[PDB]
């Protein structure tokens, strides 16, 4: 916002954007895979209770 | 879902008037806020 | 006699998944008509 | 996760560029919070048998 001009260094907020959206979109999956996994291991658990 | 100013449920607004058919009369400046609920009601 | 009268019109394991498919394809319009953060959403205009 | 204070936070112009823009992180909490009740619901049956 300070160093450089709104009307033209929106493109540098424009690629910072989406990286971020990329760590987001990691996160979301590399805890998506664990998840579930530990229900696959929680039924076991349960089953065995 | 979107991003707008919409108006909020039973927005608290402000009762103005016309009525003469005694003695009220307004019609005054007003701000210019974010999205502007105006109405002209009348019959006549 | 009990049990065909009650099976004649929330299951068993079979109530489940249409559900959420049906919530998930939903979400295949979606996903990529979602941001992406460029100037806009569909690349040829990047 | 709070999707935009993670991606922009408290900033309006990083908010407007992420709104030609559908539902990611509306998803992205979907996605989350679609597991989040499922963990409690793995603590239900595992114990209240």
């Amino acid at each position: 916002l300070s160093r450089l001009d709104p009307p033209e260094a929106e493109v540098q907020i424009d690629r910072l954007i989406t990286g971020r959206l990329q760590s987001l979109q990691t996160y979301v999956t590399q805890q998506l895979i664990r998840a579930a996994e530990i229900r696959a291991s929680a039924n076991l658990a349960a089953t065995k209770m | 879902s979107t991003q707008d100013l919409f108006l909020p449920f039973f927005s608290n607004v402000t009762w103005f008037h016309a009525i003469h058919v005694t003695k009220r009369f307004d019609n005054p400046v007003l701000p210019f806020n974010d999205g502007v609920y105006f109405a002209s009601t009348e019959k006549s | 006699g009990k049990i065909q009268d009650s099976l004649s019109s929330a299951l068993g394991k079979l109530q489940d998944v249409v559900n959420q498919n049906a919530q998930a394809l939903n979400t295949l319009v979606k996903q990529l008509s979602s941001n992406f953060g460029a100037i806009s959403s569909v690349l040829n205009d990047i | 996760v709070d999707c935009t204070m993670y991606i922009c936070g408290d900033s309006t112009e990083c908010s407007n560029l992420l709104l030609q823009y559908g539902s990611f992180c509306t998803q992205l909490n979907r996605a989350l919070t679609g597991i989040a009740v499922e963990q409690d619901k793995n603590t239900q049956e595992v114990f209240a048998q």
